[PDB]
């Protein structure tokens, strides 16, 4: 359960900074209010999921299934190479999540 | 781009009723600014904001037969030229 | 300078996500205020030092003194509440983490 | 050892109920107080709203004269202690 939420925070911040970079400076009402909308929702999950998980745990955690999720989502439909070493490192925060998770 | 065709709809002696196409949805802003004084200028102007998702608003308060300058302004001018239109009441 | 700003922004995190473990569900206001303001500085700052340094070497070291500062930081107000096999899970995912932004 | 405390009514009125409590110290603060208030005899569900956690007082209106209403303020979680409830006859 609580590595549930915590993805879907992560799913919901990756969604929140993506659209942010849609959008002008929250000028376009549209993805704007889907920003407020994704943070307000991952910093209620972010602090539901945290009472069970420690502090630093979920830290980790996050900052790796974040750019996991944002350089998949980023190579998955907008642009692609950047410095890709190869998806070793992609392949290197899975691993820490495993051994950290259930 | 957007703010785009700004027009008087309605138009009382001392009210201008007026609207403008906000865009489409991806292009929707969070608000327009409309500012509405007297074609001379012998005083400022006055002005007031919208929020992005409404395409119409009204103008109170004015003087009979007095010619007004109508803007509409984007939040910044990086979605176009504020779009501007005159109207004798 | 454009370098100190990052850090700060980190520690400013550090210090709001410390303090979102006092909101109670952002349920108890001064924690709920203090989070929300926390948050307000490392944005302003970090969005200053995008203007100078570039994204990927202000956001690896934000991940790892990050991932440093609170994790050390949940160790003295609190401790741990369910250690699972390895802390070196969360080093490995800082490792993968510098080397799909630094590599 | 529980919040909220000193739950009084100040001012009065047939038709509105200003009201104020005891938010307790500057740690034990919440960010929203739900407060119900319904009639005493029970023959209908209860009336209730937020009002911000930084706000002791809570204004009630649309009430009818001369009944007894009974008014009880709650905490964002039943943590902070057993919410508090009082009547008073309009
Ligand atoms: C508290 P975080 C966040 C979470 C969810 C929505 C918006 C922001 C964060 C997310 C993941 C890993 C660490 C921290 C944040 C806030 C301000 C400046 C930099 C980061």
């Amino acid at each position: 359960n609580p590595y549930i939420y915590l993805g879907g925070a992560i799913l919901a911040e990756v969604i929140g900074t993506t659209l942010m970079k849609f959008s002008n400076g929250f000028t376009r009402l549209i993805p704007s209010m889907g920003t407020i909308i994704c943070y307000c929702a991952s910093f209620w999950l972010l602090a539901q999921t945290l009472a069970y998980i420690p502090t630093g745990i979920a830290y980790a955690i996050w900052s790796g299934v974040g750019i996991v999720l944002i350089s998949l989502l980023s190579w998955g439909f907008f642009g692609q190479r950047l410095d890709l070493p190869a998806i070793i490192g992609m392949m290197l925060i899975c691993a820490g999540v495993l051994i950290i998770n259930l | 781009s957007v703010p785009t065709k700004l027009e008087v709809v309605a138009a009382t002696p001392t009210s201008l009723l007026i609207s403008w196409d906000a865009g489409h949805w991806w292009e929707w802003v969070t608000y327009y600014r409309i500012t509405y004084g007297e074609t001379g200028g012998n005083s400022p102007v006055q002005e007031f904001t919208v929020p992005g998702y409404s395409s119409t608003a009204t103008i109170s308060g004015l003087k009979p037969g007095v010619d007004y300058t109508i803007t509409v302004y984007a939040p910044t001018s990086d979605y176009g030229s504020p779009i501007s239109i005159n109207y004798r009441t």
